[PDB]
């Protein structure tokens, strides 16, 4: 049996840690909901 | 059960100890998560039961107690925040400029942040604190890193 536990409010937070890149990727989405790279 | 708006962990005891299998959003009395987290099973909140209401394996989404409520969209321009809720770790904002998944049916925002799989369902927010989608359905890239769609449902 799966159960839920509150972890926080949903808020924007000024001066969070800023990270990650912004890749443009060709992708396909199959009937099982899996993404795959189209190269 | 607890039905205050916010972000929630999804836990199981069917494995060793208490294991976090994913995360979701409580908004307007509806619980929102990714299909691959719950596989559409019922959930417990304290002594209360949450039953599945809507779901779609291809969208990889599921709602509990009522229809999908989250309808905000990535602007296509601005940085966003993953409110990451990792297993055993405090909820933490991470600000990022989404990339793009280009598909035959249209472009989707994507976020290139690597977290454990049990982070699946953590919300992605815009500057007004609205949920523009859920992290944890995406692809493994040349590098070996993880890039997640911004996955959003439709509000009927
Ligand atoms: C097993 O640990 C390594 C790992 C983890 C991930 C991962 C990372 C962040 C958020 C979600 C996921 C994730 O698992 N997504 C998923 C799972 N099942 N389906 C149908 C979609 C992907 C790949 N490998």
């Amino acid at each position: 049996d799966m159960y839920i536990e509150r972890a926080g409010d949903i808020t924007w937070e000024k001066d969070a840690e800023v990270t990650g890149n912004s890749p443009r990727l060709d992708v396909a989405l199959d009937e099982s909901g899996d993404f795959s790279l189209v190269e | 059960g607890e039905t205050t708006d916010g972000v929630y962990r999804v836990m199981t005891r069917r494995l060793l100890g208490s294991t976090q299998v994913g995360v979701g959003v409580m908004q307007e009395g509806v619980f929102h998560t990714m299909w691959h987290v719950t596989k559409g099973a019922a959930l417990r909140s304290g002594e209360g039961r949450l039953d599945p209401y809507w779901g779609d394996v291809k969208q990889d989404l599921v709602s509990y107690c009522g229809p999908w409520k989250l309808d905000a969209a990535w602007d296509g321009l601005s940085e966003v925040q993953l409110l990451a809720v990792p297993p055993g770790e405090r909820a933490k904002n991470i600000q990022t400029l989404p990339g793009i998944f280009k598909t035959k049916d249209g472009d989707i925002g994507a976020v290139a942040l690597d977290y454990p799989a049990g982070t699946s369902g953590s919300p992605i927010l815009d500057k007004c604190g609205r949920v523009i989608g859920l992290y944890g359905n995406g692809v493994v890239i040349k590098n070996g890193s993880y890039v997640s769609a911004i996955t959003q449902g439709k509000r009927e």
